[PDB]
């Protein structure tokens, strides 16, 4: 419509609106940013490389007083869509990312209300590093964290705040290999820094052990049960060495296969 | 009246006649002192076969720009601002011994500019640097991988580097579980290159890293020792059992396989021989 | 007189006061009906281990822009023009269940614009999507891998999708020799 | 050369050249594009994935009537290099590619002749699908 | 300094300097480029893939008569650092590359003397095709 394009031109007019400047009002105040992580799918956990891949929708909500308008002057329009690349954003990124990809994947539009409220929900494929615990494999439970911070602004310029104490699973696709246990979120300050703030999500996932049970543990038990037969084999048969050497070979091969499955870390066996 | 409006006025003023391609000194004989330091986020990989170290570091840089000063009293007490780092002059610090990566920082995060002309820039970088690997005492080996940083086109009389802190920062270090950092210190050096008549400084960081040997112990050493326990058994087997050949052949082939497995880990360098390799080769010969 | 001169005139007229960030509807209550279809160039890979399907498709999209209209009689009977797709408003259709690829179309080929306001945009795209793999009867197994497409930021009251055709177009399909498509149908939800 | 700078400015003046318009006047005539693939190297043939990788130059020739000049007015210049991103291009791509890389790799300069003949030789690395015969 | 930024603005002014044109004074005159290769490190030789990876500094020297200035008019400045991305460059590439990487890796600053001499020494990670004799 003519009114919508007039409004969009008015809001993004570079002469009146600079996207490089924080929308701080009342003086040396801080912009409050609300975060909410929505887990759409747990794509994979790579134990060997210790990387978790997720498909998340990152809700970011703040207020920009410069993106305000009066609905009466604009045909009673209450909200508009603006390209996120043309407005100020709080540069919230996944700080503990592996593969060096900090930002979201798409940069969708931002829904702007007439009162300056901003609602941004970009999607993202994230690769985060996490510490794999190998002791109880394949009956292991993992704890992979996702740390979100602004790599532009410190706590004196913006304040990160959780919208909910947990991550949303409203539109989640079940994994098949991993079971979701808990997805709590926490806002962390530093008592000795005062410029540090982050929001961290703990992904408590639990492996479903059937696949590795059947494909690794039962064969291992079967080979192990053969370790005692050499002592019931008569010496005249002339096949003791064959049996015990074969058992040792199979056991070593299984040891090496397990070594190739788990990460090559030395903290635990 | 609002901080945003004052910041807009300040930005209009600062970049009126700013040239980002000119070295930011008031006098041509002045040197730009760049306080340089590294903060390591995580040791991604030590590739022994290809002799490369992959690291994720924050490249802390700090210099003074003489044209980016203002009086906060004139801008609603705005003491500092964040600006895109691509709008200002930046030192061209590059990693000399790059291998399979990038020479310079590529992310180009925003810089923190202070009213007195101080610029702080702390971009992230992933560096893949070459280092000579010595696996004499593998898996109980200690590696010494270096990273040489310095300006590429400005000599010591134009840009000089200052050690922010001799020790590399590990306050936000993500522990690997495979290596431990024994020592990570940066050393300031100057030297002349046949390219150019001037002296080019650099800061070289030496990462002394110790391998945690439990994983390779369990997976290589102990199986090798168990096979080694059986090398002399053939001489106690009676000739009537008809199984001497089976045992000795099995031992030989197992040792050969484990030697081949070790070969796929270590670099194919001819300067040193791993002790494990020598032991396996001598056991195979006997 | 020449077609080029009339086309230059038309291009200057069309984009004089055009805003590509505004939904192109004369009246706010109108809905932008986007006719959406898929044509599969080839089934690049079905990764059973990683449960990803890689496809090479043409994302066929058609809609009406009320500002990109003209009378061909005034422009030497020019009935349509090819324009870069980055000059005009486009629907932000993304693949919901993306895995290891791009959410949106990135190639941005030229759009075909007709004098009645119709826009036809058919860019290519490589899509890596998640699909649950069932190997109960492997290697005699039949898989069912889905691709979910929708506007990311416009609700039904603003952008509505219309199924161009029931079945994915396979006229230019490059047969793989490992997999056979039994049925590919789009369902409106 | 100052003359070449003057010629380049004259040819690509926005008031007389729009690269969004196909060089077809007097009705929607056809722009004939002459194509020639010159194989620089057969990089590899991955049979497991059935993909062939090649290094080629996708030679393309066509006539742009708007890029003509009188050589006598420009120091007898009979050819000039123009950046291909600033002229109308025939968007010739590899349709049967696997990995979804359709376009050329570099977008080199085009050699425009005084009579309007364009000669463009962009390099390209292509990954094309093909049917492997394992018999 | 103020003088240095005045000089750099004058030199790179797109109004008077077109980085897309060869710095040839006459139509038949040719630009001589001096090349020297400095091997920083021989990274790897992959016999199977037949590729040699090297870390080399590629010296390139030429003259650009358009990037001249009089030192007395610029506080006795004898040379300046200009971004290589904003001056005319000879598109010298590794023609027999094995990874589709033709250009240098960094695009450092070029050192420009008051008489028009350009000194450019970018670093590069090169992967070149090599026939391997395994006999
Ligand atoms: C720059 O520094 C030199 C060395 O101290 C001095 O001779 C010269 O006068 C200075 N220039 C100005 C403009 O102050
Ligand atoms: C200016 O702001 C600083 C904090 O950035 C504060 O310490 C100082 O008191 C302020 N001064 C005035 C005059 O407001
Ligand atoms: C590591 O190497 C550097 C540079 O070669 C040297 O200065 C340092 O002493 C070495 N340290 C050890 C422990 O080998
Ligand atoms: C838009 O459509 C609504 C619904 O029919 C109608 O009430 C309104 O008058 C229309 N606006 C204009 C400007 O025609
Ligand atoms: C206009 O062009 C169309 C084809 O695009 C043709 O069918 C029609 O007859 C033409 N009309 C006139 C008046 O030239
Ligand atoms: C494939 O899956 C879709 C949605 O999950 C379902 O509607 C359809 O019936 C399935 N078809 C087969 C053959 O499994
Ligand atoms: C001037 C110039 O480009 O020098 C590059 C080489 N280096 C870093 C050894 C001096
Ligand atoms: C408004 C917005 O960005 O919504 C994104 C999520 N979606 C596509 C499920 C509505």
């Amino acid at each position: 419509t003519d009114t919508e394009e007039r409004l969009v031109e008015h809001l993004l007019d570079p002469s009146r609106y600079n996207k490089l400047i924080r929308p701080a009002t009342n003086g040396s105040e801080l912009v409050t940013v609300q975060l909410m992580v929505s887990l759409a799918q747990l794509i994979s956990v790579h134990e060997r490389e210790q990387i978790m891949t997720t498909n998340v929708w990152l809700t970011q909500e703040w207020e920009d007083y410069r993106l305000t308008w009066k609905p009466e002057e604009f045909d009673n329009m209450k909200k508009v869509r603006l390209p996120s690349k043309h407005i100020w954003l709080p540069d919230v990124v996944l700080y503990n990312n592996a593969d060096g990809m900090y930002e979201v994947s798409f940069y969708s539009n931002a829904v702007v209300s007439y009162d300056g409220s901003i609602f941004w929900l970009p999607p993202a494929i994230y690769k985060s590093a996490c510490k794999i615990e190998v002791k109880h494999f394949p009956f292991d439970q993992q704890n992979c964290t996702m740390k979100f911070r602004s790599w532009t602004y410190d706590r004196t310029e913006i304040d990160l705040v959780l919208k909910s104490e947990v991550a949303s699973l409203d539109d989640f696709t079940p994994s098949g290999e991993w079971d979701i246990v808990a997805l709590p979120g926490r806002r962390n300050e530093n008592p000795d820094d005062s410029t540090y703030v982050d929001i961290t999500y703990d992904f408590i996932i639990r492996r479903k052990p059937l696949f590795y049970t059947i494909n690794l543990i039962i064969p291992c038990v079967l080979i192990t049960s053969l370790a005692i037969l050499v002592f019931y084999l008569p010496s005249d048969c002339g096949e003791k060495m064959t049996l015990c050497i074969s058992v040792l070979l199979a056991l070593t091969v299984f040891l090496l296969l397990i070594s190739k499955i788990v990460p090559p870390t030395s903290l635990d066996v | 009246e609002t901080r945003a409006h004052a910041e807009e006025r300040l930005l209009k003023k600062l970049f009126s006649g700013y040239n980002k391609w000119s070295r930011p000194v008031a006098n041509i004989s002045d040197v730009v002192l760049v306080r340089f330091g590294l903060s390591i986020a995580q040791l991604i990989d030590v590739d022994e076969k290809n002799q490369m170290m992959t690291t994720n570091v924050w490249v802390k840089q700090e210099w003074h720009d003489y044209k980016l000063r203002w009086d906060p009293a004139d801008y609603e007490n705005v003491t500092s601002i964040r600006i895109p780092s691509e709008l200002i002059w930046r030192p061209d610090i590059v990693l000399y011994n790059n291998a399979d990566g990038d020479f310079a920082v590529t992310h180009l995060t925003k810089a923190h500019l202070f009213h007195d002309g101080r610029v702080q820039w702390t971009p992230p970088a992933i560096y893949k640097s070459s280092c000579s690997i010595d696996v004499t005492f593998f898996p109980f080996d200690q590696q010494n991988c270096t990273m040489k940083f310095g300006s590429w086109t400005y000599d010591k009389a134009k840009i000089d580097l200052v050690n922010m802190h001799s020790r590399v920062d590990q306050l936000d270090f993500w522990e690997s579980g495979e290596w431990v950092i024994v020592d990570a210190v940066g050393t300031y050096n100057t030297r002349k290159y046949e390219c150019c008549a001037e002296i080019y400084p650099d800061i070289t960081y030496a990462f002394v890293i110790r391998r945690l040997p439990l994983f390779y112990t369990i997976n290589l050493i102990i199986p090798c020792l168990l096979i080694s326990c059986l090398t002399v058994l053939v001489f106690y087997l009676p000739s009537e059992c008809g199984e001497k050949i089976t045992l000795c052949i099995s031992v030989l082939l197992s040792l050969t396989v484990f030697l081949l497995l070790i070969t796929e880990i270590i670099p194919s360098t001819s300067l040193v021989i791993p002790l494990i390799g020598e032991y396996l080769l001598f056991t195979m010969i006997f």
